[PDB]
């Protein structure tokens, strides 16, 4: 449930 | 993607053609959205501006 | 940290205003009437905001006010304006209009959905109506034909 | 109805959880307010100290 993500 | 895990996995823009040539100068918003489903709409997880 | 530094200033001091850009502005949903502006004000219930607003413009009728992931177009906060400027003291929390569909209907302006801090317990609904028997609502309407 | 914890304020009257009907994405919120600097309030308060 939880998705860190960068960009 | 595929598996992902706590590692940070290298992916996105590998050899793909996402690039754009932008006309106007000034603040662009990219946009980063993650789907559960490939199918409209979906299931929106995440979206990482 | 060196003690051989030209210091800024004292040493108790954390924090500081630096100049016009540390004058953000708040994210949707958020409303600062006041001129300090110490801390954005949550838009009350219904009433929706835009950008940094300086007051919350009130739902019309035949709407409520839940999250807009659906439609399109949402005026969501952006992760950019909360996370990345004031971090976890603003979250993001819904600010739309949204139809309640057919065969229902909204008299009154600005009732926003009520929530539920447990789902799996009691769940979330919609405050519109069953639109009176022998009466029907082509979607959004504020008036049951 | 439900008090929100200290530190916040409903001056106004009959204010509902606004609420998100699909909470992986828009988590839903209180709306109560963060008690102005200068200012506390103990637990359920109309205005704050």
């Amino acid at each position: 449930a939880t998705y860190t993500l960068t960009l | 993607t595929g598996a992902l895990s706590t590692t940070p996995t290298a992916n996105l823009v590998s050899a793909g053609t996402y690039t754009v040539t932008y006309a106007s100068i000034g603040t662009k918003f990219v946009t980063l959205r993650l789907y559960d489903s490939a199918v409209a709409p979906g299931v929106l997880l995440a979206s990482k501006t | 940290a060196k003690y051989s530094i030209d210091p800024t200033t004292y040493h108790f001091v954390t924090h500081l205003a630096m100049g016009p850009e540390s004058c953000k502005k708040c994210p949707k949903g958020y409303f600062q009437p006041n001129i300090a502006g110490t801390v954005c004000l949550p838009c009350p219930s219904g009433f929706v905001s835009t950008s940094g607003a300086t007051g919350c413009t009130a739902c019309s009728e035949g709407t409520y006010h839940t999250d807009g992931v659906g439609t399109t177009t949402p005026g969501e906060a952006t992760s950019l304006d909360t996370t990345d400027t004031f971090g976890s003291i603003y979250p993001i929390i819904p600010n739309t209009c949204r139809q309640c569909p057919a065969n229902t209907y909204l008299p009154l302006r600005g009732q926003a959905a009520i929530a539920s801090m447990n789902l799996a317990a009691v769940s979330s609904a919609t405050p519109c109506r069953p639109c009176e028997d022998g009466t029907w609502s082509k979607a959004g309407a504020a008036g049951c034909q």
